RNA sequence: CCCGGCGAGGGGAGUGAAAAAGAACCUGAAACCGUGUACGUACAAGCAGUGGGAGCACGCUUAGGCGUGUGACUGCGUACC
RNA sequence: UGUAACGGGGCUAAACCAUGCACCGAAGCUGCGGCAGCGACGCUUAUGCGUUGUUGGGUAGGGGAGCGUUCUGUAAGCCUGCGAAGGUGUGCUGUGAGGCAUGCUGGAGGUAUCAGAAGUGCGAAUGCUGACAUAAGUAACGAUAAAGCGGGUGAAAAGCCC
């Protein structure tokens, strides 16, 4: 059975995101939390949380006992980003757009 | 009596893309490149719906000619031959004719020689 | 066997059995049609180069429907000048079933 | 004869000449006034 | 300098092909507790090599 | 009725050998580049190589009539400044004789892909013989 | 969540005299 | 449209389209180009238009046999039920019923009931007499409204 | 109930006709940005399409072959206002 | 800036001169269909008939005929929870603006015919407002007075506390 999970609203652009999704896609869930884990990026822990969530959710919401398990989509989506301003010089103004991103992990042991 | 164009506007916009469809990066997805790109496709139709029939009357006039020069003659004195013979076979078929039957072609190389003789 | 006959200002080269797309003809769809106007009848190894039209020329056809072609749009558009046209045009097309050639 | 059956007669009411309003129109992105002239301006035209 | 033409999405794409960072290919199993390590480097636990380097 | 189309898979392709001693390059050049390109077959599709493998022998005898032998000029550019290079048609034949007939036949062929193909199909030896008598070449005489 | 927009502009270069 | 007079900002010098006020028909919130005023759509027709229009209204009438003449038509109290009971005795669902006098019985019997109008023989109307499936009128409405239409 | 920081967020459960109405809550388009699949793409020059056109993929039919997606390769062709 | 005074190759004719007989070559012309405008006819003619002859590049501009959007009467009618409008596909259809029907989303409107009235059709105006790209994971992160460690708390400490 698929489980999804989601984590949005997440303060990260999904440019960056995309580069830690295209790491893990299509491995096994062991793999991928060592990945994940040995990975320097923020954008990593918020994965990291997310695949683990979605295990907890397999293991115990839905059914699936361990091991079998494997990440099979991970896409990332973009999220409502929110419009600061910061001032520059010469009177200048600029829209600085805050970016977020929507991190979606979905795992079948298929 | 105020009147919203969106409905009719986005049926024509909408009516616009779906000719565009396969066209390369913007051209299948902005209107404003889009339109540009289905009109100036329509004067490509429009001039070479002409061009059509000389770019394959160009093919068939050389098939047929490396077909005659394979049997001893060259395509201007083979169809005079034919013209003098009052024969009215066409050139689409006489290129069919000497690549998928090469015997009935050998054929009419004789008839052609013998009115040119 | 293959016969090449000329119809409707073009030239069809057709065989026993072969469905041919022509030009509409005023003949109901359920009838026979006969054309008298043969030029060449190929029986395999003979032929009869019509000089024009050969003699003993018979195609037998019989009218299986009629019909429109697919949709052409005609668009005409000079740049810059403010002028534009667009026409849909279908042609009509007649299509027949060679049942017998004989010389 | 109902009030949804009655027609007027034939060339009793013209069309009118809504301009700029498309290149197949006739009239349209000048209005029938040209180039550029007095006649193409807002309020323009010379007096009686 | 300034752009004379928008940059496609193909191009950007395309042009991010070399961002992609490289995973560790391997992590080494320590020879006591048997957890996994960066190569070279202490475990979490604060062994090394098989032998307790941190009291903690 | 569609018209004919020659298919690349299933096209015949024959082997020729033809020796060049003697003869006007530009006019034995015409019949190999209307050859590679197929224009002899019935077969012939201008979008599909229809055309045969040939292999030229004694590329350094072919002749040029007048005074072309010192007087026709080949000109190329290295794309550095001051790189324009010549070579007489007598320094070429012996400096590197195959150099004369390729470059007059590749300029002979259409330009583009199947120009580039058709050259290929091409196999100039300086001397008189060639290493292709697995694939049976047939005398062709010009 | 109170965000806006303000342009002043200034005019100033060379000289295209020749 | 209410807003200042100023301009949003100066003509040349900012790199942006020119303005010249708030109220512009191209911006936001401005105004309307041709604004509307209130207006009087009433049209003039001669005396003889409108009489030679009835004229053509009642000949046909009389043709497609819509319009039906009787002697009295009137109910003896202001019921609903009384007039519904009549208008089936003559079959009549749609009609309009013209009198040569208003009667208050019938007004009042009628004024509920949305498929017929009563109407007073000075009062008719084109539109009520193409509207309606069917009308009947008093033959002593017929003296009045011929005279009047001479 | 579960993951999480006694979070945010999410997954179940339950409510409801519907959560394909969860409060960033009717509908939910387009630009724009992604994941999957089919085909094409690393010797190749240009308003990027059009006409021709193999091969591949796929849907009907029974071998009549049509239909759809893609499109090597080729002729012609320098946006709009 | 590079052959650059045949388009290129190449050519001793594949150049030039003079005779011929061929062929290629345009949206010209001819065939075979279709649409439309106009003129005098045959019968019949507000309609229309083997009609026939002839015509259909087009800016400014003039003339003619239409399609579709909101809204009014027709309409206390018609269609619709056995699924409206809108959205998104597909198929069919007309010379065109378009039309018809269907699968799916969506959930309640919609509206024939013919008449009427318009805030009646948008790609451009350095148009207006909102949204989202691009440059771009680039510049920059605000004085070159300078930081370092142990311990603590905490899910997490170069930046907090000692
Ligand atoms: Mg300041
Ligand atoms: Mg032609
Ligand atoms: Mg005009
Ligand atoms: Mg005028
Ligand atoms: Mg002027
Ligand atoms: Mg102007
Ligand atoms: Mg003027
Ligand atoms: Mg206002
Ligand atoms: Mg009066
Ligand atoms: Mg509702
Ligand atoms: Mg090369
Ligand atoms: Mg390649
Ligand atoms: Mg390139
Ligand atoms: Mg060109
Ligand atoms: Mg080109
Ligand atoms: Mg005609
Ligand atoms: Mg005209
Ligand atoms: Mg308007
Ligand atoms: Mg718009
Ligand atoms: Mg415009
Ligand atoms: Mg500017
Ligand atoms: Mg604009
Ligand atoms: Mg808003
Ligand atoms: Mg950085
Ligand atoms: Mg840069
Ligand atoms: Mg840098
Ligand atoms: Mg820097
Ligand atoms: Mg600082
Ligand atoms: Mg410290
Ligand atoms: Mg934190």
């Amino acid at each position: 059975m698929e489980t999804i999970a989601k984590h949005r609203h997440a303060r990260s652009s999904a440019q960056k995101v995309r580069l830690v999704a295209d790491l893990i896609r299509g491995k096994k869930v062991s793999q991928a939390l060592d990945i994940l884990t040995y990975t320097n990026k923020k954008a990593a822990v918020l994965v990291k949380k997310v695949l683990e969530s979605a295990i907890a959710n397999a293991e115990h919401n839905d059914g699936a006992d361990i091991d079998d398990l494997k990440v099979t989509k991970i896409f990332v989506d973009e999220g409502p980003s929110m419009k600061r301003i910061m001032p520059r010089a010469k009177g200048r103004a600029d829209r600085i757009l805050k970016r977020t991103s929507h991190i979606t992990v979905v795992v079948s042991d298929r | 009596a105020r009147v919203k164009r969106g409905v009719i506007a986005r049926a024509r916009h909408k009516k616009i893309l779906k000719q565009a469809k396969g066209y390369y990066g913007a051209r299948s997805r902005v209107y404003r490149v889009a339109f540009q790109a289905v009109i100036k496709a329509g004067q490509y139709a429009y001039r070479d719906r002409r061009q059509r029939k000389r770019q394959f009357r160009q093919l068939w006039i050389a098939r047929i000619n490396a077909a005659a020069r394979q049997n001893g003659i060259s395509y201007s004195k083979f169809i005079n031959g034919l013209k003098k013979a009052s024969v009215e076979i066409d050139r689409k078929i006489l290129a069919d004719i000497a690549v998928f039957d090469k015997v009935a072609f050998t054929a009419l190389v004789e008839k052609a020689k013998a009115a040119l003789a | 066997m293959y016969a090449v006959f000329q119809s409707g200002g073009k030239q069809h080269r057709v065989s026993e059995g072969q469905t041919v797309r022509l030009e509409k003809l005023d003949i109901a769809t359920g009838e026979t049609v006969e054309f008298a106007e043969v030029l060449m009848i190929a029986n395999g190894e003979e032929v009869k180069i019509g000089v024009p039209f050969v003699d003993g020329g018979v195609i037998k056809a019989e009218v299986v429907a009629h019909g429109r072609g697919e949709k052409v749009k005609i668009v005409k558009f000079r740049r810059r000048k403010h002028y534009r046209k667009q026409q849909g045009h279908r042609q009509w097309f007649t299509d027949v079933k060679i049942t017998g050639i004989s010389a | 004869m109902r009030l949804n059956t009655l027609s007027p007669a034939e060339g009793s009411k013209k069309a009118g000449k809504r301009l700029g309003r498309g290149i197949g129109s006739g009239l349209g992105k000048t209005g029938g006034r040209g180039h550029k002239g007095q006649k193409s301006r807002s309020g323009g035209g010379v007096r009686r | 300098a300034v752009q004379q033409n928008k940059p496609t999405r193909s191009k950007r794409g395309m042009r991010r092909s070399h961002d992609a960072l490289t995973a560790v290919t391997s992590l080494s199993v320590d020879k006591t507790s048997g957890e996994k390590h960066l190569r070279h480097h202490i475990t979490a636990d604060g062994y090394y090599r098989g032998r307790k380097v941190i009291a903690k | 009725m569609k018209t004919f189309t020659a298919k690349p898979e299933t096209v015949k392709r024959d082997w020729y050998v033809v020796d060049a001693t003697g003869k006007t390059l530009g006019r034995l050049a015409t019949e190999l580049a209307r050859r590679l390109r197929g224009k002899h077959k019935a077969e012939y599709t201008p979008h599909v190589d229809t055309g045969d493998y040939i292999i030229v022998l004694n590329a350094d005898k072919v002749a040029v009539t007048g005074n072309k032998r010192t007087d026709k000029v080949y000109y190329h550019h290295t794309g550095h400044i001051g790189g324009i290079k010549q070579a007489t048609f007598e320094e070429m034949i012996a400096r590197r004789p195959e150099r004369v007939i390729e470059i007059a036949v590749k300029g002979m062929l259409p330009k583009g892909p199947l120009g580039r193909a058709m050259f290929r199909k091409l196999k100039v030896y300086a001397g008189n013989e060639h290493n292709h008598a697995a694939q049976q070449p047939q005398v062709l005489d010009i | 969540x109170x965000x806006x927009x303000x342009x002043x502009x200034x005019x100033x270069x060379t000289a295209s005299f020749v | 449209v209410t807003g200042s007079g100023k301009k949003p900002w100066r003509q040349k010098g900012t790199g942006r389209a020119r303005s010249g006020s708030i109220k512009s028909p191209i911006w936001r919130s401005g105004g309307v180009t041709f604004a509307a005023r209130p207006q009087d759509h009433s049209q003039k027709v001669n005396k003889k238009m409108y009489r030679g229009a009835l004229k053509s209204i009642l000949s046909e009438l009389v043709r497609q046999d819509r319009l039906i003449v009787v002697e009295k038509f009137s109910v003896e109290a202001p019921k609903t039920k009384l007039l519904a009971q009549k208008l089936k005795d003559m079959a009549l669902e749609d009609v309009l019923i013209i009198t040569g006098e208003l009667d208050e019985n019938l007004f009042l019997a009628a004024r509920n009931l949305h498929k017929v109008d009563v109407r007073d023989a000075t009062g008719i109307d084109p539109v009520s007499l193409i509207a309606f499936d069917k009308v009947v009128m008093t033959a002593d409405a017929v003296k009045q409204v011929e005279e009047m239409l001479a």
